[PDB]
RNA sequence: UUCAUCUAGACAGCCGGACGGUGGCCAUGGAAGUCGGAAUCCGCUAAGGAGUGUGUAACAACUCACCGGCCGAAUGAACUA
C-alpha cells in the first residue's frame, strides 16, 4: 500500500489533470485551453476521471 | 455599495461617540461560531463592530475632523482587529472577551505548535476504530473490549502540518492541540488607548 | 499595440556581480558562477546603481514584452542560484516493489541507478548533469535530493529521474509507482 | 461516572429505528425497542415529527426527556392531527399557527436560541415556519417577519 | 461594442473564518445543504447558499460561494470582425 501523503504526491502528477475532449491531451488541472494545435487550443476540457 | 459603506460609517460614528470603551480585539484564527458565542455572552453589554481595516481607518480619519482623539487608534488598525465598543466596566468586559479560549481541534494540515504525543491509556473507542492507529503505526491492543494504546508515541511534531490521517486520529481520540479565542491587543478608553489589560 | 517602452528590474544582492556583455550574462556569487546566452530575445540591459539592473524592450509587441519578463525571471533565477542555490527533493512512491536508487560511476559519469522499479529487471540509468549534486536524504524515507546553482539543470535532472520511472501498459491512477518531485526550494535555509 | 451525551433523531411518537439503534445504542446496553418506547412517550408533544430526544446516558439509563427543536416544534404547533404517513404519505402540513403559539415556542427556546431578543428568537422560529412552508395567522411567514421587524406585532422581550 | 469592479484598496496570489435556528419540509430501506420535488427565510452579522463540489450506506469530515489578514493600480464579463 501507499501512504496517503506519497499517494497524493503521485496523484498530483498522474490523476489531478485535465483532458481535452477533442484530442485527449493530458492538461494541467487548472488549464482553460488545450495546448495542442491539432484541437485548435479548444476550451472543451474535462477533469481526468478519478479511479474508483 | 457606497450606500452600505456610508451606513457602516454612521454606525461607526454612533458606536464611537456613545461607547468610548472600545476593545481592539484580535479575531485572527477565531471561528465564526466562537465569535457568535462571545457576542451572545456580551449581549446588552458590548457591541462588536468588526469591519475591514481599510474602511475603518478611512472612516476614523474622516471623523478626526470633529473627534481628533481617535488618531492614535489608526496605527493600531492592522491585522484582523475588531472594535468591541461598550461603556460597561472595562475589567469585566475584557475578562468576558478574552476568557473564552476554545480548544481548537486538529484540522487537517494544521501547523503543529508543539510535539504532541498520544498516551498509553485506554482510549475506549470501538474495536473498528483501530484502523486509524494501525495507519499511524500506533502500538495498541484491545483491552476491556476497546482500543488501548500500549505505549506512548509522538504522533505529530513541531513544524510539519498535521496530515489528514494524523488530524483524523487526533480528533477521534479528542486531543485538540490548538486554542482559539478573542484576543484583545489594545483597549481605547475615556479617550485613551493603552495595553490590552 | 507596440508599447513604446517596457521595463523590468533585477535586484542584485551584495555578494553578486553581474557581467552583461551584448547578451551573455555571467552572474557570480558565493556559490559559484552561472552563465546564460540571451541573444535570442532582443532586450537591452542597463546597470543603474550596482544593485539594480534594468532590462528593457523598446517598441515591443505582446510576445516581446512577455519574453521581457521571462528574461527578468531567468536572470533572477541565476542570481538566486548563485546566492541560495536550488534543491529539489523527490520521493520514491511504490505499492509493492521497493525502488532501489543509487549513484554509480560509468567511465566517471555519475549515473543514478534505479532498480526493481515495479519489479522490472531493467536497470534505469539517469546521468547526473554537471553541477548537480545528489544526496540520499536520511531522517526521511525514500528521498533523493538534487542540489546545484542552476535551477534549470537541477529541475531537468529531477525531471529525467521522474520520467525514467513512468508506468507503461497500466492504469497509472492505480499504479502510482515512480519517483516524484516532492519539494522545490533553495539550498540555504530561509534566505 | 457515565455521562455520555449521545442522542439521535427518532421520529415523533415512533419506535427508534431498529437498524439505526443496532450499531449505536444497542452496544451501550439499551434495547432499541425500549429506546423507541421511551422516545415515543417523550415525543407525544412531537407526535409524528422527527425530533432529537437528547437521550442522556447516565449509568445505563435511557433518558427519553426530549430537547425541543425549533422546526419540529413548529410542525407540532401546526396542530394538525399527528401525521398519518401510513394512510397517504406526502401528507399536507400547513396547520395555520396562531402567532401566540410561535411566541410560546420562542419562549421555550430562548434559553438556547442564539436570538438576541425575544423578537429575534420569534423571528427565527418563523423562519423555520417558512422552511416548513406553513402559514401563521393567515399570512406568509416572510411577510409577518416583515411586520414584526417593522413595528406592528412586537414581542415582549424579557 | 456594451455592461461591470476599483486608492472609501479592482482581479490574481498566500493564510483565517465559512456559524445558529437546522437532520428546514417532503418522496426513501437509509438522503442531515449537496441521487431527487417544493420552499429560495432570517439572528449573529465584515459573512455564510436550507447550498459550489469532494467525500458517507446515512453520518461525520474537507471545499467553494460570502467576508476577512498581507501586497498595492488598474481589472473583469459577454460580445463584434
Ligand atoms: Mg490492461
Ligand atoms: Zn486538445
Amino acid at each position: 500500500i501507499i501512504e496517503p501523503s506519497l499517494k497524493a504526491l503521485a496523484s498530483k502528477y498522474n490523476c489531478d489533470k485535465s483532458v481535452c475532449r477533442k484530442c485527449y491531451a493530458r492538461l494541467p488541472p487548472r488549464a482553460t485551453n488545450c495546448r495542442k494545435r491539432k484541437c485548435g487550443h479548444t476550451n472543451q476540457l474535462r477533469p481526468k476521471k478519478k479511479l474508483k | 455599495i457606497r450606500e452600505k459603506k456610508a451606513e457602516y460609517f454612521a454606525k461607526l460614528r454612533e458606536y464611537l461617540e456613545e461607547y468610548k470603551s472600545l476593545f481592539v480585539v484580535g479575531v485572527d484564527n477565531v471561528s465564526s461560531q466562537q465569535m457568535h458565542e462571545v457576542r451572545k455572552e456580551l449581549r446588552g453589554r458590548a457591541v462588536v463592530l468588526m469591519g475591514k481595516n481599510t474602511m475603518v481607518r478611512r472612516a476614523i480619519r474622516g471623523f478626526l475632523s470633529d473627534l481628533p482623539d481617535f488618531e492614535k487608534l489608526l496605527p493600531f488598525v492592522k491585522g484582523n482587529v475588531g472594535f468591541v465598543f461598550t461603556n460597561e466596566p472595562l475589567t469585566e468586559i475584557k475578562n468576558v472577551i478574552v476568557s473564552n479560549r476554545v480548544a481548537a481541534p486538529a484540522r487537517a494540515g494544521a501547523v503543529a505548535p508543539e510535539d504532541i504525543w498520544v498516551r498509553a491509556v485506554n482510549t475506549g473507542m470501538e474495536p473498528g476504530k483501530t484502523s486509524f492507529f494501525q495507519a499511524l503505526g500506533v502500538p495498541t491492543k484491545i483491552a476491556r473490549g476497546t482500543i488501548e494504546i500500549v505505549s506512548d508515541v509522538k504522533v505529530v511534531d513541531a513544524g510539519n502540518k498535521v496530515g489528514q490521517s494524523e488530524a483524523s486520529l487526533l480528533n477521534l481520540l479528542n486531543i485538540s492541540p490548538f486554542t482559539f479565542g478573542l484576543t484583545v491587543v489594545q483597549v481605547y478608553d475615556n479617550g485613551q488607548v493603552f495595553p490590552s489589560s | 499595440m507596440k508599447y513604446i517602452q517596457t521595463e523590468q528590474q533585477i535586484e542584485v544582492p551584495e555578494g553578486v556581480t553581474v557581467s552583461i556583455k551584448s547578451r551573455i550574462v555571467k552572474v557570480v556569487g558565493p556559490r559559484g558562477t552561472l552563465t546564460k546566452n540571451l541573444k535570442h530575445i532582443d532586450v537591452t540591459f542597463t546597470k543603474v546603481n550596482n544593485q539594480l539592473i534594468k532590462v528593457a524592450v523598446h517598441n515591443g509587441g505582446r510576445k516581446h514584452v512577455a519574453a521581457l519578463r521571462t528574461v527578468k525571471s531567468l536572470v533572477d533565477n541565476m542570481i538566486t542560484g548563485v546566492t541560495k542555490g536550488y534543491k529539489y527533493k523527490m520521493r520514491y512512491v511504490y505499492a509493492h516493489f521497493p525502488i532501489n536508487v543509487n549513484i554509480v560511476e560509468k567511465d566517471g559519469a555519475k549515473f543514478i541507478e534505479v532498480r526493481n522499479f515495479l519489479g522490472d529487471k531493467k536497470i534505469r540509468n539517469v546521468p547526473v548533469r554537471d553541477g548537480v549534486t545528489i544526496e540520499f536524504s536520511t531522517n526521511v524515507k525514500d528521498e533523493i535530493v538534487l542540489s546545484g546553482n542552476s535551477v534549470e539543470d537541477v529541475s531537468q535532472n529531477a525531471a529525467d529521474l521522474q520520467q525514467i520511472c513512468r508506468v507503461r501498459n497500466k492504469d497509472i491512477r492505480k499504479f502510482l509507482d515512480g519517483i516524484y518531485v516532492s519539494h522545490k526550494g533553495f539550498i540555504t535555509e530561509d534566505l | 461516572n457515565e455521562v455520555k451525551y449521545l442522542y439521535l433523531r427518532a421520529v415523533g411518537g415512533e419506535v427508534g429505528a431498529s437498524a439505526a439503534l443496532a450499531p449505536k445504542i444497542g452496544p451501550l446496553g439499551l434495547s432499541p425497542k425500549k429506546v423507541g418506547e421511551d422516545i415515543a412517550k417523550a415525543t407525544k408533544e412531537f407526535k409524528g415529527i422527527k425530533v432529537t430526544v437528547q437521550l442522556k446516558i447516565q449509568n445505563r439509563q435511557a433518558a427519553a426527556s426530549v430537547v425541543p427543536s425549533a422546526s419540529s416544534l413548529v410542525i407540532t404547533a401546526l396542530k394538525e392531527p399527528p401525521r398519518d404517513r401510513k394512510k397517504d404519505k406526502n401528507v399536507k402540513h400547513s396547520g395555520n399557527i396562531q402567532l401566540d403559539e410561535i411566541i410560546e415556542i420562542a419562549r421555550q427556546m430562548r434559553d438556547k436560541s442564539f436570538g438576541r431578543t425575544l423578537a429575534s428568537v420569534t423571528k427565527e422560529i418563523l423562519g423555520t415556519a417558512q422552511s416548513v412552508g406553513c402559514r401563521v395567522d393567515f399570512k406568509n411567514p416572510h411577510d409577518i417577519i416583515e411586520g414584526i421587524n417593522a413595528g406592528e406585532i412586537e414581542i415582549p422581550e424579557n
